């Protein structure tokens, strides 16, 4: 309704004036099918100016980290019925951000049910499930013996809605889901982008197995750039289309203009010849008129010993210079870039000409000394 | 007093550099790349998108406009605008590679249906987005630009001796 | 000569009304109005400029009612006085507002009262107290230090404002918002100002953290009218922000590109190259951002005309100007086709980045063909995992030169048998949407009028109407610019070019369009390297005199 | 070179009465030989201003005519100012004749048409006088608009931008009567401290110190004038903040021994009082106990260079007013557990 006398009782069922002067409300708010005690004492006129308003422990533990917004709104708002559409609205808010902590299942549907369903996969598929059951991985194998994992996250109904579906591979997985449809239908659909995308993996299997990669380590499935060292202080990369990856890729090549220089002209003219019927390297090495080192240096691959922040060697003068006291990053930097990056952080303090402040890769006591 | 702690404060440590590392002026984007090659390279070789995804949108409170104004923004329209055109430009980069249930829900966000002072350069974003998705041509006027400038370029094409080529298909 | 005072007596109630509002303009809100209408005051004084010049003061009457109170108003108003010749004109003005010989004393009072005016817009110290008693003492005038006094205050803000940029959430002064938004509506009517361009630069830079907008869009157009009229020359990287922030600059800079290839500058790809290249659109467009905005703006003016040569020789030069500048700054982590071009396999892309120049004259032959090959391939087998159909692929090839442009200039070579993958490219080129029934019967109409062309290049010289018969509906311009080919590549040529040009000249329409193709040619020509001075020397004369004729 | 100097001086001449209010005699005649002149001085800086002996020897005629003149008792004339002001001397000219009210009328109007025809000549091949006054009517709008919408009054004064100037101004005053060697800049420096306000002067210097290489004489001449004159040298350790003479003192050790010798000086003017838990003054204008500790607390927030000795100077001056271990007694007592 309009006026808070019917409206309230509406929009708050269970707040209850205990005094006649409606000044005392006592009870129960409601948020996300969950009630919440809440006693609020007005002035002896309706002025949230001034106010008491006081809460269970279960209330103030979840309205953590907006102390101040529910301080605010009272002196802010007009009317109690806004106040608590706020309150309502916010608690709504926190508990959905907090999901971690609040969950009661249905158990009869659903434990039960994942565990039939599971069943009827056969247990060598799951990998992972969290304790709270929200998270599962699982695992599916290629004709080639590739496994291939998925992450699953499941809500409070399982079969009701669609259970999230997280995955590596490189073209957008979509999931004919019905409530009828379960965990083997995903999976069906699943095993069928597997053998679907087959060509791209074996082309990109190839590359690892002939070829020294170099930025990519221990590549994942997602990655469609791959970029290969060639001969030395020079590297080519490559970006291929998924659906079609036989056919030609946006090549080009870093290093030094002098070498770059003969390869990409004689590309000019020996592009007519590739040719989606071989391979890409049987494409490359007829094309570019060459063969390829298998890992020139293995160990040191590269270390990019280039600013780690713009990525640049030669920024106006200044070096690599700056680095890491730990052995898990040795992330080189630039003076200026450690500097411009540090004076935002609120972690690092500033001494004489001094700062410390952690490193922005691994988050470890960095000091720079201007 | 007023400090704020950066909004990506509570996220993924890796993330919150990649969010810090776009506030980065326009060579924000590239610095998206390198982050991204700097990361698959070390030990969490996967970047679960889905995780960070989620997390742009979670609504949180402002109290602006008048002295008093509850609102909810989610972390897209709150972030600082840099980083907001400099992911655009980074999903467009990795479009492939991401879950579409969560791409959507940023997008509804980016199309800004009913603000007021809207982000044009956000909802540009999304209709440039959706068109390569293949869900959003909406037989609509939803083509990235302005009115003002679809107009003012049909104005001036009219002044010049239309070709022999058949384009539009009635 | 009719009104002279009726416009400019309305025009000046409403100025005058609207002065009276701002007067010294001491807030946000009068300040944002003056920002604004400022330049229509500039326009208003330059026409009643010539109004008071043309006659003298004391005499007449005609808006000497209250121009006092007006220029007042105005001159206080330093928002105005910051404006580019409107403090000039008001001079100007005031010259033509004084009485040399005063008979009655409010001509000599007036005179007083603009002097008086003239000292306070000059050489008044309207500034802190104490550094105007310093100077004073130390016998420094005004005049002096000014100059140095406004770099310092100046690049004193600029390190604020940088300061902040890098103190991005921390626990120390945060330069007061309002302030920041405050400075840049300062900025705007003195933009043109040389002192003041680190500045600028500056804010254009010095972003920061917040979700909205700090900055009033009124400053990105004053700016973004500076930077493409040549009154501002920032640095590059002020500039590719600018645009990736606020979109009507970044549209606004992609008409002010049209107005240039549609009114002023027809066929002049020279001056257009110059245009691009002088404007950092190339340098701009390496961010994926600013290609698509620009890109789709191309593709709305394709179909408006449908599929202007103009418009064509415009997105050549600027794919060149773009590649070019890709090139450059993209060593190390460079963005995808499928990013600046997302429609079709990066592989076509790939195809036609290779430069001809850099390639033998022969095999161009080899890669059409193979370009042929690959566009029937997207097209015919229009299925999933690929270009969405022909438009699109079509929206591509026309970004190259090169390889679009060599198509009609090697079937005159090979007019001898001529290669099926050419004839489909080039019916494809003049015209997509047609159908394999269509597309065939242009081939082969194509095929037939090549056996009476090689039959004529293979005779002596002969008439124009032999021409004009297999000349003689969808397929005319394929037909005449294949032609225009023909007359400019054989030496049978040079004799009934105008015999020729008479009869394919109908209107000033098709006039205009051979213009183009006569600039295309040469510019194509020039950048290869390949060159029959005979065709050069003749297409230019033709095109000289034919730009006469219109 | 000697022809240059009837030239100039006669201009000077008619520059210093350009202010000056007997305007009847003065005709197009006067306005037109006034602005010929200007143009050959202004013809002159650009030909053979830079790099010349002709450049120094009108400097020492700048300097002798501003030290003859001096400023004191006859007429205060401000004067074309130093070798930059000659490439301007047109415009001084031309402010001054408006300025003065009883300008003939004729003569105005001669001079107006003659700097502003109007947009005739928008085609000007030399940067006309007409655009130099523009540029300067835009400035002057700049600077009064960033003042009142953009300028703050900064608390590291060593980065103000109004004192960065001012400061700027005094030490090119100082490195030409350096060169000139006249008159000592002491005696400058005293006719100064005489003159002017004193509380905005003083941050002036302050600045000035820290200031970085230009061509630090002027630093080194400031220090010496201060240490000479200790009466005002008490006036400007007492009426700036700490972090300025912190700094003062980390760059020129010459005043640190000085100015603790000032505190001791101070804070052995006080007594403790039981009531109030409290050191206080005598007299009104005694520093009070916080002000002092402010100070010392920025002397220990500083270089290890002035810690030790502003630490042991305070030691030595503890165990010579009793080595007490408890406030009640000994000053020093106070600060140096308050340090802590
Ligand atoms: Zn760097
Ligand atoms: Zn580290």
């Amino acid at each position: 309704m309009a006026v808070t006398e019917a409206s309230l009782l509406r929009q708050c069922p269970l707040l209850l004036p205990q005094n006649r002067s409606k000044t005392v409300y006592e009870g129960f708010i409601s948020a996300q099918g969950r009630d919440f005690h809440l006693r609020i004492v007005l002035p002896e006129d309706l002025q949230l100016k001034n106010a008491r308003l006081l809460c269970s422990w279960q209330l103030r533990t979840i309205l953590s980290g907006y102390h101040r917004i529910v301080q605010q709104r009272m002196q802010h708002s007009p009317d109690l019925m806004s106040f608590m559409m706020e309150l309502k609205m916010l608690l709504e808010v926190a508990l959905k951000n907090r999901q971690e902590l609040y969950a009661l299942p249905p158990p009869p549907q659903f434990y039960s049910s994942l565990i039939e369903e599971i069943g009827t996969l056969g247990w060598d598929k799951l990998v992972y499930a969290d304790t709270c059951f929200s998270t599962i991985k699982l695992k599916a194998e290629d004709a080639s013996g590739r496994e291939h994992l998925i992450t699953l996250k499941l809500k409070a109904k399982y079969p009701a809605e669609s259970p999230d579906y997280f995955v590596d591979f490189p073209v957008p997985f979509c999931a004919s889901w019905t409530p009828q449809s379960s965990l083997i239908s995903i999976y069906s659909q699943f095993l069928a982008a597997i053998e679907s995308l087959k060509a791209f993996w074996d082309v990109m299997d190839e590359i690892d197995e002939k070829t020294w990669v170099l930025e990519p380590e221990k590549p994942p499935r997602s990655a469609t750039a791959r970029r290969i060292a060639l001969g030395n202080n020079v590297s080519i990369n490559i970006e291929v289309d998924p659906r079609h990856p036989t056919m030609l890729p946006e090549c080009f090549f870093l290093g030094a203009d002098h070498v770059v220089k003969p390869l990409g002209i004689k590309l000019s003219r020996n592009i007519h010849l590739w040719d989606p019927e071989n391979s890409v390297l049987q494409n490359l090495k007829d094309v570019l008129e060459i063969d390829f080192p298998a890992r020139a240096i293995l160990e040191k691959s590269d270390f990019t010993m280039d600013c780690g922040i713009c990525y640049a060697y030669q920024l106006d003068g200044t070096i690599p210079d700056q680095v890491c006291d730990n052995s898990q990053c040795g992330q080189p930097f630039h003076q200026i870039c450690l500097y411009e990056w540090l004076r935002g952080l609120l972690t690092s303090r500033q001494s004489f000409n001094i700062i410390f402040g952690e490193c922005p890769y691994c988050s470890k006591p960095i000091t720079l000394k201007m | 007093e007023g400090v704020e702690p950066a909004p990506w404060a509570q996220l993924e440590a890796p993330a919150r550099l990649l969010l810090q590392a776009l506030q980065a002026g326009p060579e924000g984007a590239r610095r998206g790349l390198g982050v991204l090659r700097a990361l698959g390279s070390r030990g969490w070789e996967p970047f679960d998108w889905g995780r960070l995804l989620e997390a742009l949108c979670r609504e949180e409170p402002v109290v602006q406009g008048p002295d008093g104004r509850l609102e909810l923004k989610p972390l897209l329209l709150r972030l600082p605008r840099i980083c907001q055109r400099n992911l655009m430009s980074l999903l467009m980069a990795v479009r492939p590679s991401l879950p579409e249930s969560g791409l959507l829900s940023v997008l509804q966000i980016a199309q800004q249906d009913l603000a007021p002072d809207p982000d044009a350069w956000l909802r540009a974003l999304g209709e440039l987005l959706r068109r390569d998705l293949g869900v959003g041509t909406s037989m609509e006027g939803a083509s990235p630009l302005s009115e003002r400038c679809q107009r003012q370029l049909q104005s001036l094409c009219r002044g010049l001796g239309l070709g022999g080529r058949r384009l539009k298909s009635p | 000569m009719a009104q002279d005072s009726v416009d400019l007596s309305c025009d000046y109630q409403f100025w005058m009304q609207k002065l009276s509002v701002w007067d010294q303009a001491s807030t946000l809100e009068t300040q944002q109005d003056t920002c604004l209408h400022v330049a229509q005051f500039q326009e208003f004084l330059r026409k009643m400029y010539e109004a008071l010049k043309e006659m003298d003061s004391n005499t007449v009457i005609e808006r000497f009612p209250t121009i006092g109170q007006l220029l007042a108003k105005a001159c206080w108003n330093p928002f105005i006085l910051a404006y580019d010749e409107s403090q000039k004109i008001l001079i100007w003005c005031l010259c033509c507002l004084i009485n040399k010989e005063p008979q009655n004393s409010g001509q000599s009072k007036l005179n007083s009262w603009i002097q008086g005016v003239l000292s306070h817009i000059l050489s008044a110290l309207r500034f802190d107290k104490e550094v105007a008693l310093f100077t004073q003492g130390l016998g420094y005038a005004p005049i002096d230090y000014y100059p140095g006094l406004l770099k310092n205050m100046v690049l004193s803000l600029a390190s604020e404002l940088r300061e902040n940029h890098l103190n991005g959430f921390n626990t120390q002064r945060r330069m007061a918002p309002e302030r920041v938004a405050s400075l840049s509506r300062v900025c705007v009517p003195l933009i043109t100002l040389t002192d003041v361009d680190p500045l600028v630069e500056a804010l254009l830079i010095c972003h920061g953290r917040e979700p909205q907008e700090i900055l009033q869009p009124e400053f990105f157009e004053a700016v973004n009218e500076a930077i493409l009229l040549k009154k501002i020359s920032l640095p590059m990287s002020a500039v590719v922000c600018l645009w990736l922030r606020h979109l009507p600059s970044l549209e606004k800079a992609m008409l002010h590109l049209f107005e240039k290839l549609i009114s002023s500058e027809r066929n002049c790809l020279r001056r257009i190259e110059c245009f691009i290249k002088d404007s950092s659109l190339p340098q701009a467009a390496c961010h994926p951002a600013i290609f698509r905005v620009v890109d789709e703006m191309f593709r709305c003016a394709l179909l408006e005309t449908d599929g202007a040569l103009e418009i064509i020789a415009t997105i050549q030069v600027f794919t060149q100007c773009f590649v070019e500048a890709l090139e450059k700054a993209s060593k190390q982590l460079r963005f995808a086709l499928k990013t600046y071009f997302p429609y079709t396999s990066p592989s076509l892309a790939m195809v036609l980045l290779q430069d001809p120049q850099d390639i033998p004259r022969g095999h161009w032959l080899q890669t059409l063909k193979h370009i042929s090959e690959l566009l029937r391939e997207a097209v015919e087998d229009q299925t999933h995992g690929s270009c969405g159909g022909p438009f699109e692929s079509w929206f591509l090839f026309i970004h190259f030169g090169g390889w679009a442009e060599m198509v009609a200039e090697q079937l005159l070579m090979s007019a001898a048998e001529p290669p099926t993958a050419l004839l489909w490219l080039l019916a494809f080129y003049y015209g997509p949407r047609d159908g394999r029934q269509q597309r065939a019967q242009t081939m082969v109409q194509v095929k037939a009028v090549l056996g009476h062309l090689l039959a004529m290049s293979r005779s002596s010289s002969l008439s124009a109407q032999d021409l004009q018969t297999v000349a003689g509906a969808p397929a005319q311009q394929l037909i005449r610019h294949l032609l225009l080919n023909f007359l400019l590549w054989a030496p049978g040529g040079h004799t009934i070019a105008w015999d020729v040009i008479t009869l394919m000249a109908h209107t000033a329409e098709i006039t205009h369009e051979i213009i183009g193709f006569l600039d295309q040619t040469l510019y194509r020509w020039n950048r290869l390297g390949i060159e029959s001075p005979r065709s050069e020397k003749l297409a230019r004369e033709l095109l000289k005199e034919l730009r006469t004729q219109v | 070179m000697e022809s240059l100097l009837q030239h100039l001086d006669r201009f000077s001449e008619l520059l210093a009465v350009s202010s000056t209010t007997y305007v009847s005699t003065w005709d197009p005649a006067t306005v037109r030989r006034a602005l010929q002149w200007a143009r050959y001085l202004r013809h002159i800086h650009r030909r053979f201003g830079r790099h010349g002996p002709i450049r120094t020897a009108l400097e020492r005629r700048l300097h002798n005519q501003w030290r003859q003149e001096g400023g004191f008792g006859r007429g205060p004339v401000p004067g074309l100012a130093n070798f930059q002001a000659l490439g301007h001397c047109d415009v001084l000219l031309s402010l001054r004749l408006l300025e003065n009210r009883a300008l003939g009328d004729a003569a105005r109007y001669h001079l107006v048409q003659q700097l502003f025809p109007g947009p005739g000549v928008r085609d000007a091949d030399e940067e006309t006088l007409q655009e130099s006054l523009a540029r300067l009517a835009r400035r002057r709008s700049a600077v009064h608009m960033l003042r009142f919408n953009g300028y703050r009054e900064n608390p590291n004064l060593q980065e103000d931008s109004l004192m960065k100037t001012q400061a700027e101004l005094l030490l090119e005053r100082l490195q030409e009567v350096g060169k000139a060697e006249a008159e000592r800049p002491a005696r400058f420096l005293s006719s100064l401290w005489e003159r002017l306000p004193q509380n905005n002067f003083l941050k002036v210097i302050a600045v000035a110190l820290l200031q970085p290489p230009l061509s630090g004489e002027g630093s080194q001449v400031l220090v010496h004038w201060l240490l000479g004159n200790s009466e005002v040298f008490a006036a400007f350790c007492r009426a700036l903040p700490a972090g300025l003479l912190t700094l003062v003192t980390s760059r020129h050790p010459a005043l640190s021994p000085v100015y603790l010798g000032l505190l001791t000086d101070w804070g052995q003017r006080l007594h403790y009082d039981l009531q109030k838990g409290i050191w206080v003054g005598t007299e009104s204008q005694d520093v009070p106990w916080e002000e002092l500790h402010n100070r010392f607390q920025s002397l220990c927030q500083a270089p290890p260079p002035l810690k030790d000795k502003v630490l042991t100077a305070l030691e030595t001056c503890k165990a010579q007013d009793g080595d007490f271990e408890v406030p009640g007694l000994s000053i020093w007592t106070d600060l140096l557990l308050a340090l802590r």
